[PDB]
RNA sequence: GGGGGCCUGACUGCGAGGCCUGCAAGCCGAGCAGGGGCGAAAGCCGGGCCUAGUGAACCGGUGGUCCCGUGUGGAAGGGC
RNA sequence: CCGGUGAAAUUGAACUGGCCGUGAAGAUGCGGCCUACCCGUGGCAGGACGAAAAGACCCCGUGGAGCUUUACUGCAGCCU
RNA sequence: GGCGGUAGGGGAGCGUUCCCGAUGCCGAUGAAGGCCGACCCGCGAGGGCGGCUGGAGGUAAGGGAAGUGCGAAUGCCGGC
RNA sequence: UGAGGGCGCGAGCGAUAACGUCCGCGUCCGAGCGCGGGAACAACCGAGACCGCCAGCUAAGGCCCCCAAGUCUGGGCUAA
RNA sequence: AAAAGCUAACCGAGCCCGGAGAUAGCUGGUUCUCCCCGAAAUGACUUUAGGGUCAGCCUCAGGCGCUGACUGGGGCCUGU
RNA sequence: CUGUUGGGAAGCAGCGCCAGAGAGGGUGAAAGCCCCGUAGGCGAAAGGUGGGGGGAUAGGUGAGGGUACCCGAGUACCCCGUGGUUCGUGGAGCCAUGGGGGAAUCUGGGCGGACCACCGCCUAAGGCUAAGUACUCCGGGUGACCGAUAGCGCACCAGUACCGUGAGGGAAAGGUGAAAAGAACCCCGGGAGGGGAGUGAAAUAGAGCCUGAAACCGUGGGCUUACAAGCAGUCACGGCCCCGCAAGGGGUUGUGGCGUGCCUAUUGAAGCAUGAGCCGGCGACUCACGGUCGUGGGCGAGCUUAAGCCGUUGAGGCGG
RNA sequence: GGGGAACCUGGGGAACUGAAACAUCUCAGUACCCAGAGGAGAGGAAAGAGAAAUCGACUCCCUGAGUAGCGGCGAGCGAA
RNA sequence: AGAUGGUAAGGGCCCACGGUGGAUGCCUCGGCACCCGAGCCGAUGAAGGACGUGGCUACCUGCGAUAAGCCAGGGGGAGCC
């Protein structure tokens, strides 16, 4: 393809909204025709209305924060075994970042669904009712500690 | 990238003039009052070019009537005989004949008072 | 996006990899010759790959043959140019970023 | 620029896993000089809305 | 509706399905388990014949709770 | 009245009659009817709701500002 | 079969300024701009054509970026 | 968008006044101040206007003249 | 020497420069063309009544396909 | 280089040349090769610089055992007010301290979010320290930055004229021609201003001298108007003058038909509700970051970078 | 010793505004006043960080991170 | 009896020709921003300014009682005040 005539498809160009004439949009500007419209509505998410919002809810939901904050205990994720087939082997954390997975949110637990290939996995935790799905299969050795 | 106006406001203000031409005034040279007389035009020609019929399918009938009261009867009883000899000819226009040959129309005349009286 | 205007060439055989030069040095007139020599005759443009700076001089005047290190095989000037020229100088990174 | 999430909404609301947002019951820390035990239980379980929970959705969304 | 007896179901854990309705609410409710009251049993009991007699949320007191609790162990505060 | 010099507020545009009705209902401007050669000049002020400074009046604004106080909170100062 | 239409929604287009297209092309045998016209294309906003003036820049087809299209705001500058 | 308005009707207020107001049904103006009758007359009557034509059918309403259409036929009525 | 008078021609708080493009639920302006559809002035809440959030009524795109308005027949509810 | 239009050639045609220089600007119009210059290369007696190299100097260079010497004072620490850290007294530490109480020399002293025990980090109350970082009066390069109402207020004798005592406010205004070659001279006339001749390619480029619109003023010509009631127009016909070929077309209007200016707010207009004397220019939904939906493209259990690092200077690649 | 367009350190330090009122809060230690340091300024060699019997003076960009947290827990503020 | 032109003081409509006025189009010793460089000056008197200075000099510019300037070195080579 030569320099010029490489346009581009169809349904993409811009035609953004243009609205100071006389009969395309119209001479209020678009979205604006009563009144209280050259600033702003407040935010009519969380507001508007003066009343009491809806912020009437309770906020239960506990552990809300003290001062130094968080704390360092790590995280643990678990991860789906359905294509821990995809390979095989002495399967680690170590790798299983570089898989796709984890992520440095680090402490591994493996759980989930499917026929599991006999592939000894070394993690940090397992769950029980997939444990046993593993029994019929190799070996699980664990961690290191606490 | 700056855009100023430059031709773009002037030359609309030249038809504007150019559709007002002859306008009695300020009305033909000052623009945007030649804008405004332009809109009862268009709204004045709009409504008359429905009229112009009217006012010719008025006149017709008078000069019709003017005919069939010079046989001796008048407009209603001249057109029903012609309706009732089914002719969906007489363009009321077309029943000019009255300077155009009137033994033409004359005799549209005589068949008339046949199917009533 | 690199590949594909590279096959647009090739597709269209407006294409050529080098290495023989009659112009390993610097002069405008030692490579118009190499040009004759080759196929190049001032008919359509070119644009021209190579690792060294002494070829580049003797056509960095060459109003219908632009200078291009082997390195930003800037798409534009490639779709710019009607036609193509590249050294293995640039046959081993455009390979090694795809090859 | 960045947008501010409203803590004030985070410690009310939970984001579900099908988009949408269900909170606490209303009405369970002040009334209850015995009215129904009945009520004494559909207010200690969370329940879901309609249309403002897409008011509250656009209040967090890093989160 | 007026009397007498025995009782504490003015229970706990849930709760299908629905009236009204913008939200929040408000309102009725069969069914099951734990345990109990009455009645010989069928059965009824999740306040009062009903419709009014009430207050989102924030903040804080009191009692429990396998909870969190900052290097660790108690503690302080928080959470249900 | 003649010679010389020569502004202003106002102004959408105008070819600007009266009367009796209509009309958000005070019409040169709509309907009907009556009157009226074109154009000035001197003057009178009934109309053009006349020019408004955004009426000197009333009301509104979760406006302003001055003043008052056993309205609220703070401060100087004064006692302690 | 439908096509009156305000707020409002969607779709489609015309014009201006600049960039790729360009070491390209049109331009002294006259560019941009300004006077016309009863010619032509388009329903359109607009684009071409003949004449006059002017005297040196202007830029197609496809893409891109906008300080982008005026009839009013007792809008502002200037002129009348 | 959340000020509406008119008319017919069913109520309340009002004086079985208000071209006054608050409601319900429906209609229309607002958005149809675009057309025809109502002299004039936004919502009373007819009737939804995409454009053109010197073509025909009609509704409201009208047929002596401005004003298009019977001084139409028959039968009564009234002398203001 | 007291009116709230005067403080450089308007003093219930001087003038200038700055915060500064303070704020304004208020007024007014909001610029080119064509096609299709096309409302609301209702309800609830609101220191709420010119404003504002939700439902209602609108437009567009996708997933649904006789259900939809209206009518006829059968049943039921109604207490002017 | 020549030839040819052109007042003028860089234009057009032919024949060539340079190229590490074909980026630009100027020359009567559009030049790679007429001029300054660009590619590339050489360069200061003097001042400064120094950030790269070198010399010198400042400074610095061992361990084991014992000793019972010294290790920064109203300081540490505690309380009463306080500020900073995201900490608005909150469970409220830590750092600094205005007031008050007031230590010790490694058997010591602070800290790890009240407090205590252990465990770990630190050794305060003396000071100094380049680099990496911000800015642009200045210089350079650059621009999908403007082009005389724009760009800072000033392209120009502008922070001037002008206003105010005063701080302070603060404009308007560019364009002959390439060359003044700028009108000798004659005539009207007091001059100014004009006629002619002349220069000039052009004076219809005349010194507020490129283009010259619109409002506004006037002269000439075609149509009309002194029985007529008017948002000033529309429709029809005739009439007058003009263009044109049949036929048609332009401009005007006498008569007849109809005809309640524009915008804005209003339920509501023709309106006695807002606004505009007119004209011409400036003037009003863009941008940054995050996010919801839509869509176009890339990859697809993956998808993707940010600061930054190498390189021509309108090239990209690494960077997980 | 004084000047220097902005940049830098310290001493003082607002209110409009937001909260659709408004006092805690925000705007913000911003704008403004003062003193001073130069081509830069400030900081700068742990009585540090923070959980590993680990990093190693200080500044600067990215991410962490709008996380943890702060809040009439309201606007909104905002680390390491 | 009747019918009918017919004059323009002046106006309106239009075409032509100009006057003011300056928009639009073109040009730019001007500014706007980005990146780099560079970054202090003064008691040896600074930044800024007053007055003067020329053969004649109104302003600008430069300069300072030696005054549109002095001295030495370095660049350059036909003009200059
Ligand atoms: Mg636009
Ligand atoms: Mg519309
Ligand atoms: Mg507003
Ligand atoms: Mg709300
Ligand atoms: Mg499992
Ligand atoms: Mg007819
Ligand atoms: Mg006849
Ligand atoms: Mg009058
Ligand atoms: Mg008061
Ligand atoms: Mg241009
Ligand atoms: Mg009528
Ligand atoms: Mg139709
Ligand atoms: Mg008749
Ligand atoms: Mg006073
Ligand atoms: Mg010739
Ligand atoms: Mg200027
Ligand atoms: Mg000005
Ligand atoms: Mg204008
Ligand atoms: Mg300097």
């Amino acid at each position: 393809d030569l320099r010029p005539n490489p346009g581009a498809n169809k349904r993409r160009k811009r035609v953004g909204r243009g609205p100071g004439s006389g009969h395309g949009k119209t001479a209020t500007r678009g979205h604006k025709g009563q009144k209280s419209r050259s600033g702003g509505l407040k935010d009519p998410r969380r507001f508007e209305g003066g009343r009491s919002t809806t912020l009437m809810r309770l906020p239960k939901r506990g552990m809300q924060g003290q001062v130094p904050g968080e704390i360092k205990r790590p995280r643990y994720q678990g991860v789906n075994l359905k294509d821990l087939a995809r390979f095989e082997g002495e399967v680690t954390p170590e790798l299983l970042v570089r898989a796709g997975l984890l992520k440095k949110g680090y402490r591994l637990k493996i759980l989930g669904e499917g026929e599991a290939k006999p592939l000894k996995v070394v993690a940090h935790a397992f769950s029980k009712s997939a444990l046993e799905k593993l029994k019929a299969a190799g070996g699980e050795p664990v961690l290191l500690e606490a | 990238p700056r855009a100023k106006t430059g031709v773009v406001r002037r030359r609309k203000h030249k038809k504007i003039l150019k559709l007002a031409k002859g306008y009695w005034g300020l009305r033909s040279k000052s623009f945007r009052k030649a804008r405004e007389t332009l809109f009862a035009a268009g709204n004045y020609a709009y409504a008359h070019r429905k009229r112009r019929k009217r006012d010719f399918r008025r006149l017709w009938i008078v000069r019709i009537n003017a005919a069939c009261r010079q046989h001796g009867l008048n407009y209603s009883t001249f057109i029903h005989g012609l309706k009732k000899a089914g002719i969906e000819v007489d363009r009321k226009n077309l029943a000019d004949l009255a300077v155009r040959e009137p033994q033409v129309f004359a005799e549209l005349v005589e068949r008339a008072k046949a199917a009533q009286g | 996006g690199l590949a594909m205007a590279v096959a647009d060439r090739a597709r269209e055989g407006k294409l050529l990899l080098v290495e023989a030069f009659a112009g390993v040095n610097g002069k405008t007139k030692e490579f118009l010759a190499w040009a004759k020599e080759a196929g190049l005759d001032g008919s359509e443009s070119v644009l021209l790959v190579t690792g060294n700076e002494l070829v580049r001089r003797a056509a960095r005047n060459l109003p219908w043959v632009v200078t291009l290190a082997p390195e930003g095989l800037n798409v534009y000037d490639i779709v710019r140019t009607e036609r193509l020229v590249m050294d293995l100088d640039a046959w081993e990174v455009f390979q090694n970023r795809i090859g | 620029p960045k947008m501010k999430t409203h803590k004030g909404a985070k410690k009310r609301v939970k984001i579900t896993a099908s988009g949408k947002v269900v909170a606490m019951k209303t009405g369970k820390r002040h009334l209850n000089w015995q009215k129904s035990g009945k009520e004494i239980r559909q207010k200690g379980r969370k329940f879901v809305l309609a249309k403002p929970e897409a008011e509250r959705i656009k209040l967090l969304l890093p989160y």
